[PDB]
């Protein structure tokens, strides 16, 4: 999760 | 009457579009070229790509969204990405010749060069019927951020674990909305806005299953999942 570290 | 809260929620909203939606397009620029059979998809999904990541800096200012576990933030956002990329797509959408219309020639995107992305017109057809639909009704950009964020912080997702929180924050979402188009739209622009915009929600999950089944097809054959970003990938092609 790349999403995750956009969070 | 809106409640000061209430107007609270609206100015974050405004400020986190307006942070996160660049309206003179400039950084399109940095996208793999556009060629006008599958010539249009290493463009189209840099310009996903990118509006994925805009999506998520929104998510993320929206009262509330912080606040919900990491596993539910990600569920939100995987399953609501696409539906809010076609809802913000509808600030560059034009009537005229029902297209996308980015600031210049290159990146203008008609009915053709989503085709050459390789989508068909059983998705291609609902979604313009869906863009009229919403270019129609002429909505305040109050209106269009909150029905971004409702979108996002949907409680009946699938995966969602707490739900009642989620659906705390629609609903504060929701009445925003509501109490904005009684006291601050004026009619007959408000004459049934409302249900029409939560019809609107509705539209986009059934656009969103017809995104899913052809996105599904095409980045099963490798060639075209190589031609996609590892966040696409992470936001689409996962599980
Ligand atoms: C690789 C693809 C292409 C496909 C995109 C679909 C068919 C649609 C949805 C919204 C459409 C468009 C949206 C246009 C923009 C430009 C601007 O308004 C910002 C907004 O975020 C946006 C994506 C025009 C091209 C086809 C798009 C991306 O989904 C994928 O996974």
């Amino acid at each position: 999760p790349m999403l995750m570290n956009l969070l | 009457k809106l409640s000061e809260e209430q107007q609270h929620i609206i100015a974050i909203l405004l400020d986190a579009h307006h942070k996160t939606y660049d309206p003179t397009y400039a950084d399109f620029r940095d996208f793999r070229p556009p060629v006008r059979p599958l010539s249009m998809l290493p463009h189209l999904a840099d310009l996903v790509s990118y509006s994925i990541q805009k999506v998520i800096g929104f998510a993320k200012m929206i009262p509330g969204f912080r606040d919900l576990t990491s596993d539910d933030q990600i569920v939100l956002l995987k399953s609501s990405a696409i539906e809010v990329i076609m809802l913000r797509s509808n600030q560059s959408f034009t009537m005229d010749d029902m297209s996308w219309d980015c600031g210049s020639q290159d990146y203008k995107y008609d009915v053709t060069d989503v085709s050459k992305a390789g989508h068909t017109l059983e998705l291609i057809e609902p979604l313009i019927k869906f863009q009229v639909g919403l270019k129609k009704l002429n909505l305040h950009e109050e209106e269009h951020v909150l029905l971004m964020a409702i979108c996002i912080v949907s409680p009946d997702r699938p995966g969602v674990q707490d739900a009642k929180l989620v659906e705390a924050i629609q609903d504060r979402l929701s009445n925003t909305l509501q109490t904005y188009i009684r006291c601050r739209h004026p009619p007959p622009g408000s004459h049934q806005l409302y249900a029409k915009m939560i019809q609107k929600l509705a539209d986009l999950r059934s656009l969103n299953e017809e995104h899913s089944k052809q996105y599904r097809s095409l980045s099963f054959q490798p060639e075209n999942s190589m031609k996609l970003t590892p966040l696409v990938l992470e936001v689409f092609g996962n599980e």
